[PDB]
RNA sequence: AAUCAAAAUUUAUUAUUUAUAUUAAAUAUGUAUGUGUAGAUAAAAUA
RNA sequence: AAAUUAUAUUAUAUUAUA
């Protein structure tokens, strides 16, 4: 789950990307 | 009666070895990003 | 020959195959 | 593009072919492993 | 038709229950992430 | 495909280390946790 | 949440400070 934790992270432009 | 939760996951952090979480998070990158350009082509 | 048609079975999770269905 | 493969009766091979390639892509896709085990 | 339908389905399942790691991979791909 | 003495290689001096053993005081209050390096290998269930 | 893959055993370490 540690890949999870940087979702919150990632910009609102690729957070939808597939 | 078993551990609390948050004491479970910093002794984790405290006693589990590096060297192989820090392989196995690595090379789960490079999968994902093999995965990620499988994808974009 | 009635009709030809391309059918994707599903052996596994992992596995797909094609088959060719006719009536 | 020719109107006999506009019938439902006869079948083009290559475009089997074609997409029987397009779903081994998807195998390939679906052989990687994406649990965390974090 | 729809045997193909059930399998762009399963892979659209399989794109969204990991679309977290995909999304972090591709946000350090493109070098996106807020420290 | 156009060469030649790093430690081919030997020896020595205020000086550079890591180790070798030497190596001690201290209760006025508050106190000090690593990775590894090693020898032969004869216990086991919070995921 | 089971099957156990798990080696396991004991000891050491630093400008105390020269």
């Amino acid at each position: 789950r540690w890949a999870a934790k940087f979702y919150g992270q990632v910009t609102f432009g690729p957070r939808n990307y597939p | 009666r078993e551990l609390p939760r948050d004491v479970k996951q910093e002794l984790q952090s405290f006693v589990a070895d590096a060297a192989t979480t820090l392989e196995s998070r690595v090379k789960y990158l490079k999968e994902l990003d093999t995965m990620n350009q499988r994808m974009k082509d | 020959i009635v009709a030809y048609d391309m059918r994707v079975v599903k052996f596994s999770p992992k596995d797909h195959r094609q088959w060719i269905y006719c009536v | 593009l020719t109107p006999l493969e506009k019938q439902e009766w006869y079948i083009d091979e290559k475009l089997v072919k074609s997409e029987a390639a397009k779903v081994d892509l998807m195998n390939e896709l679906s052989r990687f492993e994406l649990k965390d085990f974090d | 038709k729809r045997s193909q339908a059930k399998l762009r389905f399963r892979i659209r399942q399989r794109l969204l229950k990991f679309q977290r790691q995909l999304a972090v991979a591709n946000a350090i791909a493109s070098r996106s992430v807020l420290y």
